């Protein structure tokens, strides 16, 4: 839990250079590292409006097994 | 302002297909 | 009258080069009634511009695009259209025109946006007419001192040069620059080609009559560039506009990050510097935040 | 005396076309989601 | 000063090629040099008003006259030229061109070039622009269309008799062009109509005189000529070939219904 | 003509039904095409479905009125009719295809 914050954070503000590490978050068997990969989304892309973020962001929000 | 609101009107436009996208997505796990 | 072309399409395949001039002639003065059956003849109206002895082949090609703009084609009517040159008056108020126009501006803008992005080893090299006719199509806005408009098209066709023109040539050098910075800052997303614009944006600030450093600073900040922005202020101290640069020193602690003040505060030591150091800092701004 | 202006209404209302249709596109998902 | 000087050219056309032995090349450099005298006095004038009568009139006497000299040396595209001009002057300005005696007469040959040509569908797009009454009543008119109606009903000795009454001779030339196509797809049909017909009993099917005419005719055609002077065509063995099921059409079909009534969501 | 507003497009092609039915009446149907021709490009370029529809089938008729049966061809060959128009114009644009 905490290092799914932390990893986000690592990322801040950094737009797609991001890209393949949440690629590779989202992707990934374990539920808190997928809450990560959303985090970095988030921290990645802080009040960029970039839409493709906010589709993936909506894609996993609708289609997901955890509810985290 | 000529293309101010040219390009709100593209930003919106795009807005419009991710929440189409979106609602899409949401009605296919509503379904299950 | 003249209710079919056929006789006017079959003045087209004669070995007479007078006789497919005058055809051409004559087709051009009905392509917005009948462009439907030459439509068919379209291949042997272009292979007389293809023909580099013809007289009219410009000519051949500019019928050819109208026909095109009729077609709906617009890509061939645009390449048809380059193919004409110089008969294709951009001065005209026709709808042809104007529709050419702004089918070149969108193609040349399809293109520079590729180009961008792209190496400079793998840069299309774009079209001298399409660039020609864009060029002038800037101009005109710029003797309609309509500046905003051309702004809009210089961002879109990320050309920094009309881009810097128009911002000149602006009476309203502050109102533009503010406008400018406003679209660049919630419109852009390239952030590199946000970047370059950011730079012009700069280079024009400090080239004004009263340098507005603040609206560089912020620049800056945007740019990530601490050699800059130290060597501002190290200019304003030794320049003696001590206020601003302490106004600009508040500035940059209020809304920098603290690696990019920590690379400032290197910059700036290589009395005043010292003030300078202080509140770059920092404690001094949570000192009348905290008293406040 | 305008420049490109004809051509940014052009574009505006193209666009615009667009906007409206896929507007009453999504009203109409949105109800079917929200049912 | 142009309208006369072109005029007494196209007289001197007039003159040469009204001789009962024209000079074909002479009338073809004749009317190559009037054309470009035209090309001045408003020759295909676009959305024409009240101007000169003298030029459109004399325009369309030489595209007359041209028109009926292409077929003279049997050449087709001149033909289609010509006649892609006197449309333009027989239509258009027919409000103040009077109505051209030999018009009828070369919009029939139009139509039955056509015909020649197997383009049936340009043939009965261009037999809608004459009025309905001189289809049913004008010589010229009447003979093409009701060619027509015998090709396409399979009247085809009524076809091969069509030459006899020509309206005109310059009907001629394009005749034999339907005649060369007429014979082949006569073969046609007794391929797959007669299932064995004796040799001489096609020489009125055919329409052919010498029976040495038949030989060569029926290895072009691959003809296999029996010992009884009877021709086997013996291939309606290459049936619809219902022996194989069309399986992956239908189960493209099935799966498509699959895809209406699941994919709908 | 003058006018550019985008609710006028729905006014705009009644007019020219009655623009060419006075006309009708004058029956010239020729001064008419090149009007047609240059009104149905101005509503094509504008995106006007109506207006696009009212003229197309204007110029059908005025095609057909004449015997240019070719012409009208063509014209329905290149030209796209649109699809969100009005039933009352979608039966003339299928009678005169």
């Amino acid at each position: 839990r905490g290092l799914a914050v932390g990893i986000a954070l690592v990322m801040y503000g950094r737009m797609e250079e991001a890209d393949a590490l949440i690629e590779s978050l989202c992707r990934d068997k374990d539920p808190i590292l997928r809450r990560s990969g959303m985090y970095t989304v988030a921290m990645a892309y802080c009040g960029s409006g970039n839409n493709k973020a906010i589709r993936r962001l909506l894609h996993v929000a609708v289609s997901d097994v955890n509810d985290d | 302002d000529l293309y101010s609101r040219y390009k709100k009107l593209q930003q919106e436009l795009e807005f419009l297909e991710v929440q189409e996208e979106y609602i899409k997505d949401e009605q296919k796990n509503l379904k299950k | 009258m003249i209710t079919s072309a056929a006789g006017i399409i079959s003045l087209l395949d004669e070995d007479e080069p007078q006789l497919k001039e005058f055809a051409l002639h004559k087709l051009n003065a009905v392509v917005n009634d009948f462009w439907a059956e030459i439509s068919e003849s379209v291949d042997k109206i272009e292979v007389l511009y293809e023909d580099e002895g013809f007289r009219s082949r410009q000519f051949a090609a500019l019928v050819a695009s109208k026909v095109f703009y009729h077609l709906g084609a617009f890509e061939e009517s645009l390449n048809y259209a380059l193919g004409a040159g110089d008969l294709f008056n951009v001065n005209d108020n026709s709808e042809y025109v104007e529709t050419i126009i702004a089918k070149c501006i969108d193609h040349y803008t399809k293109q520079c946006v590729e180009n961008a992005d792209l190496p400079e080893g793998e840069k299309k090299p774009i079209d001298q007419r399409l660039e020609g006719i864009v060029n002038k199509m800037f101009q005109r806005c710029l003797d309609d001192h309509k500046y905003k408009q051309a702004i809009g098209i210089a961002l879109e066709t990320r050309r920094l040069d009309v881009f810097e023109k128009t911002i000149l040539e602006s009476n309203d050098v502050p109102g533009m620059l503010a406008y400018s910075l406003k679209l660049c800052m919630s419109l852009m997303q390239n952030k590199q080609f946000r970047n370059k614009v950011l730079r012009v944006l700069v280079k024009i600030y400090m080239n004004l009559e009263k340098p507005d450093f603040i609206n560089v600073c912020q620049c800056l900040i945007f740019l990530d560039d601490p050699q800059a922005v130290s060597d501002i202020l190290e200019k304003l101290v030794k320049e003696d506009n001590l206020l601003m640069a302490y106004q600009i020193c508040f500035d940059l602690y209020e809304s920098a990050s603290q690696q990019f003040l920590s690379s400032v505060i290197q910059n700036l030591r290589t009395d005043q510097t010292l003030k300078m150091i202080k509140i770059l800092s920092g404690e001094m701004a949570i000192e009348l935040h905290l008293q406040f | 005396g305008s420049g490109l202006r004809q051509y940014y209404l052009s574009k505006i209302e193209e666009l615009q076309l667009i906007v409206n249709d896929k507007s009453q596109n999504l009203r109409r998902l949105q109800a079917q989601r929200n049912e | 000063a142009v309208l006369q000087a072109a005029t007494g050219m196209y007289e001197q056309l007039k003159g040469e090629w009204n001789r009962k032995s024209p000079n074909l090349s002479k009338c073809g450099e004749e009317l190559g040099r009037l054309k470009l005298v035209l090309l001045e006095l408003n020759f295909l004038p676009t959305t024409g008003t009240k101007l000169t009568k003298q030029q459109l009139i004399l325009a369309r006497d030489i595209l007359e006259i041209g028109a009926q000299w292409s077929i003279l040396r049997k050449d087709i595209p001149s033909f289609e030229r010509y006649m892609a001009q006197l449309k333009c002057y027989y239509f258009d300005y027919k409000e103040q061109l009077p109505e051209s005696a030999y018009m009828h007469q070369l919009l029939g040959l139009n139509l039955l070039f056509l015909l020649s040509q197997n383009r049936v569908a340009e043939f009965h797009t261009e037999l809608e622009r004459l009025p309905a009454k001189d289809i049913q009543t004008n010589v010229y008119i009447k003979h093409p269309v009701s060619l027509e109606q015998y090709l396409m009903e399979g009247s085809y000795n009524k076809v091969f008799l069509a030459k006899g009454n020509i309206p005109a001779e310059s009907y001629t030339f394009f005749i034999d062009i339907l005649l060369d196509t007429i014979r082949d797809e006569i073969a046609g049909c007794i391929e797959k109509a007669y299932e064995k017909i004796l040799f001489t009993e096609a020489t009125r099917i055919l329409f052919f005189n010498t029976p040495k005419k038949m030989t060569d005719y029926a290895k072009k055609r691959g003809w296999v000529l029996g010992p009884n002077n009877y021709y086997s065509f013996a291939s309606q063995q290459q049936k619809p070939e219902d022996t194989t099921i069309p399986s992956t059409e239908l189960a493209k079909q099935v799966i498509e219904y699959a895809r209406q009534l699941e994919m709908i969501v | 003509s003058t006018q550019n507003r985008r609710a006028l497009d729905l006014v705009a092609a009644k007019c020219y039904y009655y623009h060419a039915r006075v006309y009708e009446f004058l029956d010239k149907l020729d001064v008419v095409r090149s009007f047609l021709h240059a009104r149905l490009r101005t509503a094509t370029l504008r995106h006007d479905a109506d207006g696009q529809a009212t003229l197309l089938n204007l110029l059908l008729r005025n095609y057909l009125h004449y015997s240019l049966y070719d012409q009208a061809e063509k014209l329905v060959s290149k030209s796209v009719f649109p699809e969100q128009a009005n039933n009352n114009e979608w039966a003339r644009y299928l009678y005169y295809t």
